[PDB]
RNA sequence: CGGCCCCCUGGACGAAGACUGACGCUCAGGUGCGAAAGCGUGGGGAGCAAACAGGAUUAGAUACCCUGGUAGUCCACGCCG
RNA sequence: GUAAAGCGCACGCAGGCGGUUUGUUAAGUCAGAUGUGAAAUCCCCGGGCUCAACCUGGGAACUGCAUCUGAUACUGGCAAG
């Protein structure tokens, strides 16, 4: 269904996993809840929250639902250099333009998560839902256009089809 | 200020001797150390970002023979005299008297080679200097203080220590009792899991 | 009434792209003008033409030769109402230096990179995002 | 190639038969109504026809199988005209949108198919006991039914063929996630989707829709032809 | 027993039982119905656990 | 909404960093214990807590708990208080340092002595 | 704002002839303005109806459901709209 | 919109804002010109007392101010469209 960007070799970066239930006669749920967030070991979209009849399942519902069944906005190479606000479905990270590369600090498990994510080059502060199976969308509305290359050129890189077509 | 007391303990989870106690008993061998220590260890720990910066802050303390308060100085010191802190942090670190004194052999382990800075065994220009703080630079000379040049666990250390713990940056003399530092180190040269840009960006926000 | 004929150039190309269109013709300003000038040089519009009716009136052709890829949006920052002035030195490269200012100086309507280089400050008119 | 134009007026001179109300984002071809009956813009279809039918021509020599999607009660009979082969597979009423990703369950009922089809074709069908057998007979029709457009396709199609772009949503998603292009014949009233190439058109009763179909097809599948007949040629050369 | 095995030693009941049943039906089952029970995850209270594969009529 | 607007339209602004009442700009603060409450608090969780009402040395009386371990504080004795609420339990801002004065806590310690009380009995 | 119309008059909606030419936008302050009942004084009260009476309902019945029945509902202008 | 939060509504002066063109001006705009901004403990570059803490010479954002000269690309003033 949902495409993503390139990566060859997968990492399955599972930040949290959990358990839901409401078990009664007849129709039911007792089922396992697991979070992933997939990536290259530098930068790609793609994050899934699934859920299954138990732990394996559990799991390989999560890794499809980062790699399918899921809008994203794209990325280019494993670098930011497009540090810019947004929302997506209410959760908002807000990065201003700064230096690249340096300055990568953040609690809990998200140093982590930015590591696959591609965004751990410009980064800053996090509003609406702060919980680490919601805020981890920080390479889609932290990203409001679909590339954002490591050359500075990216800036003449529209421009040359432009002066081109006139 | 040679903190001690507890001293295993930190290396018992770091997984590096940390230089204190070596010998016959450096990570293992006659010292209980991680071969199952205690009466538990069937659980699943947890780590947060604040987890690898403790753990990280923890390794540099000890390896050098310093403290947090030693190294909230040495902060205050690579701030004023700018460059990239980490590189700076961890040149003062080396440059410790101390760490010369260490690398030398004329005590193979911490507690050791500062107990001959503090007890007035080293000298540096032929001036007895009794601070490991002290900053020490390439071509400087380090030298051994009369009433000191008989210590026979001088003499013992700087044997066990022999092309396995002498670097290639100093020149040191076992029957002079005296050494030039030649070249301080960085990152490149020394090991590679301590950083001390990281641990700026804690300490600054 | 509008207030501002400068936001609504903007809205002009926005929605010009959103609607699938290749132009967008307008009322003009002398300032309009001035401004399509520095976007066309800079390759966020393609080219303009102007023409007359009972006043100025320009028209331009968008950067729907090739859609959306870097930028998506548009905005003026010293508008009607809030203004805001930069010195020769303080004038940005937006996003990380993917992308620019457009920089009125008084010396005309040019961008941040030249009004840098020569050392002349001014009204910031608009950024791409 | 004027050729692609004269099935395209051929096609479209039916001059619809539904009300004078069309689907927002198909405007630009569509022409004013007559007392309340639509008529597409015939002249401005065309140009999209010429532009559409030399595509499907080039990648006649990438071809490997077609697979005619779209297929419900009213469309399976202008399918059953366009494929005039087995080099391009079909359904006869209804279609199961999305085989693409689930393609594990998609082989493994075609594989309970034709094992079962091969015991009641022998007559061998018969154990346990007859309530058993017919019971099988019945699972076997039901088989048939859900498979017939995929029960002959060797694996997974080199395009796709929609002509209602409005119940094939997740068949469009799962093929383009597999890396096929999609070629697409989408209607007036039907909103177009994300399709890779369009033809523009009005698929109101049986005669326009199978024509439309069939000039898609000469191209690719005649293409299909003469690309095998020449590897045959670049062998044979050798030997002669 | 193979089953209890990684139990009473803690290791794992998840999929130790799953890999019980793949092992199972490659040398002849039809079809295998297991059912796990015990203090699983070292809770204070009792749990199960259950999984069926292939054919088990009764 | 305008920039303009707001300038003449102030905003309504709270201390996000700041909840918990203190009193004399300070950490602690000494008060004469005036009452103790054996209390029932709030949430279907339930004990028969201890609470007492102090009579501040600055001119207010506050409830605090007594915290820590065990209960050992007399009716009319002066005490060092600290800011901190212990939710559930009325009327409670603060809570009583165990170290300090009158108090002490219970049985040997592995805790604090800050809080939870008692000598030295370990490193 | 509800039968429909006229008399007075506001406001909208189209279109041709013709006319002025930023006379614009927004709006602290501001004056002006009622769905309903409430309400000051006047007209009106056929039916319905709060209360009050009494039934019926029910582990009780102020709620539920009923009957009588007064103010009210209905108009005109006015008062913090 | 519904989470706390759109004035109950019109009309509109004061303040804020100003389609499009010319003339004219220059409040804010920016550039230019020049003076001021002690002192380290802060900051940057040096240095010394066993390092350090500590203290410090030179430079400084001195996070602060000053007015003339020049400009009309911008908005504001005023005149006729």
């Amino acid at each position: 269904a949902h495409i993503e960007k390139q990566a060859g070799e997968l990492q399955e970066k599972l930040i949290a996993v959990n358990r839901v239930s409401k078990t009664v006669k007849g129709g039911r749920i007792f089922s396992f809840t697991a979070l992933t967030v997939v990536g290259d070991g530098n930068g790609r979209v793609g994050f899934g929250y699934g859920k299954a009849r138990e732990v394996p399942a559990a799991i390989q519902k999560a890794m499809e639902k980062a790699r399918r069944n899921m809008i994203n906005v794209a990325l280019n190479n494993g670098t930011l250099q497009h540090p810019v606000k947004g929302v997506h479905t209410g959760s908002r990270v807000f990065m201003q333009p700064a230096s690249e590369g340096t300055g990568i600090i953040a609690g809990g498990a998200m140093r982590a998560v930015l590591e696959v994510a591609g965004v751990h080059n410009v980064l800053a502060k996090a509003y609406g839902s702060t919980n680490p199976i919601n805020v981890v969308r920080a390479t889609i509305d932290g990203l409001e256009n679909m590339n954002s290359p490591e050359m500075v050129a990216a800036k003449r890189g529209k421009s040359v089809e432009e002066i081109l077509g006139k | 200020a040679r903190y001690l007391g507890p001293k295993l303990k930190l290396s018992r989870r770091e997984g590096t001797d940390l230089f204190l106690k070596s010998g016959v008993r450096a990570i293992d061998t006659k010292c209980k150390i991680e071969q199952a220590p205690g009466q538990h260890g069937a659980r699943k720990p947890r780590l947060s970002d604040y987890g690898v910066q403790l753990r990280e802050k923890q390794k540099v303390r000890r390896i050098y023979g310093v403290l947090e308060r030693q190294f909230r100085n040495y902060y205050k010191e690579a701030a004023r005299l700018k460059g990239n802190t980490g590189e700076n942090l961890l040149a003062l670190l080396e440059g410790r008297l101390d760490n010369v004194v260490y690398r030398m052999g004329f005590g193979a382990t911490r507690a050791e080679a500062r107990q001959l800075v503090s007890h007035k065994a080293i000298m540096v220009n032929g001036r007895v200097v009794n601070i490991a703080s002290y900053q020490v630079s390439p071509n400087d000379v380090v030298s051994i203080r009369e009433k000191a040049k008989k210590q026979s666990r001088v003499k013992a250390a700087l044997e066990l220590a022999e092309q396995r713990e002498k670097p290639t940056w100093l020149e040191v003399d076992a029957g002079k009792m005296e050494g030039t530092f030649k070249r301080k180190p960085e990152r490149s040269d020394l090991s590679a899991d301590i950083n001390e840009h990281l641990i700026v960006e804690l300490y600054s926000k | 009434s509008m207030q501002d004929p400068i936001a609504d150039m903007l809205t002009r190309i926005r929605n010009g792209q959103a609607a699938n269109k290749a132009a967008v013709t307008m009322p003009s300003s002398k300032l309009k003008v001035a401004i399509a000038n520095v976007l066309k040089e800079e390759g966020f519009i393609e080219d303009f033409k102007v023409e007359g009716d009972t006043k100025p009136e320009l028209e331009l052709t968008l950067k729907y030769f090739q859609g959306k890829a870097v930028v998506e949006s548009i905005q003026r920052v010293s508008r009607p109402g809030l203004r805001i002035y930069k010195r020769k030195d303080e004038l940005p490269k937006v996003m990380a230096g993917l992308g620019i200012a457009v920089v009125s100086t008084s010396k005309g309507v040019m961008t941040d990179r030249a009004a840098r280089q020569a050392g002349l400050g001014g009204e910031i008119i608009c950024y791409v995002a | 190639a004027t050729v692609s134009m004269r099935d395209m007026l051929k096609a479209g001179v039916h001059f619809g038969h539904q009300t004078r109300y069309w689907n927002p984002k198909m405007k630009p071809f569509i022409f004013g109504a007559r007392n309340k009956v639509h008529i597409i813009n015939l002249e401005k279809t065309v140009p999209m026809f010429n532009e559409a039918l030399a595509e499907l021509n080039k990648i006649a020599s990438r071809k490997g199988k077609i697979l005619f999607v779209g297929t419900k009660r009213a469309a399976s009979e202008a399918v059953k005209d366009a494929a005039l082969s087995c080099d391009q597979f079909f359904v006869n009423h209804r279609w199961l949108g999305g085989m693409l990703t689930n393609w594990k369950t998609v082989r493994q009922s075609i594989k309970r198919l034709k094992d079962l089809e091969t015991q009641s074709q022998d007559g061998t069908f018969d154990k346990l006991t007859k309530k058993e057998a017919l019971m099988r007979t019945r699972e076997l029709e039901k088989l048939e039914n859900s498979l017939g457009g995929i029960k002959d396709m060797g694996g997974l199609p080199d395009a796709l063929f929609v002509i209602d772009a409005d119940h094939e949503h997740i068949a469009i998603k799962e093929a383009n996630n597999l890396g096929i292009p999609v070629f697409a014949i989408v209607d007036t009233n039907s909103d177009p989707d994300g399709v890779d190439f369009v033809i523009p058109g009005n698929d109101d009763a049986i005669r326009a829709v199978t024509l439309y179909l069939g000039a898609v097809a000469a191209t690719v599948r005649e293409g299909r032809s003469q690309d095998l007949a020449s590897q045959a040629e670049e062998s044979f050369v050798e030997a002669e | 027993d193979s089953i209890t095995s990684q139990l009473e030693r803690r290791v794992m009941f998840r999929r130790a039982m799953k890999r019980a049943v793949q092992n199972a039906m490659r040398l002849g089952a039809k079809g295998i119905k297991v059912e796990v029970s015990g203090r699983l995850g070292g809770a204070e209270i009792a749990r199960t656990e259950w999984y069926r594969e292939g054919r088990v009529p009764l | 909404a305008t920039v303009n607007q707001l300038v003449r339209k102030p905003r309504a602004r709270k201390v996000a960093k700041s909840n918990v009442p203190a009193l004399e700009a300070c950490p602690q603060k000494r008060g004469v214990c005036t009452r103790v409450y054996t209390t029932t608090p709030k949430k279907p969780n339930s004990a028969l807590r201890k609470v007492c009402r102090v009579r501040l040395t600055n001119g207010f009386e506050v409830t605090s708990y007594i915290g820590g371990e065990g209960h050992n504080l007399q009716e009319h004795s002066v005490i060092l208080i600290r800011g901190g609420r212990v939710k559930d339990l009325p009327g409670v801002r603060y809570h009583t340092v165990r170290g300090a004065l009158d108090c002490s806590g219970v049985k040997d310690r592995k805790q604090a002595r800050s809080k939870y009380g008692v000598k030295r009995p370990k490193a």
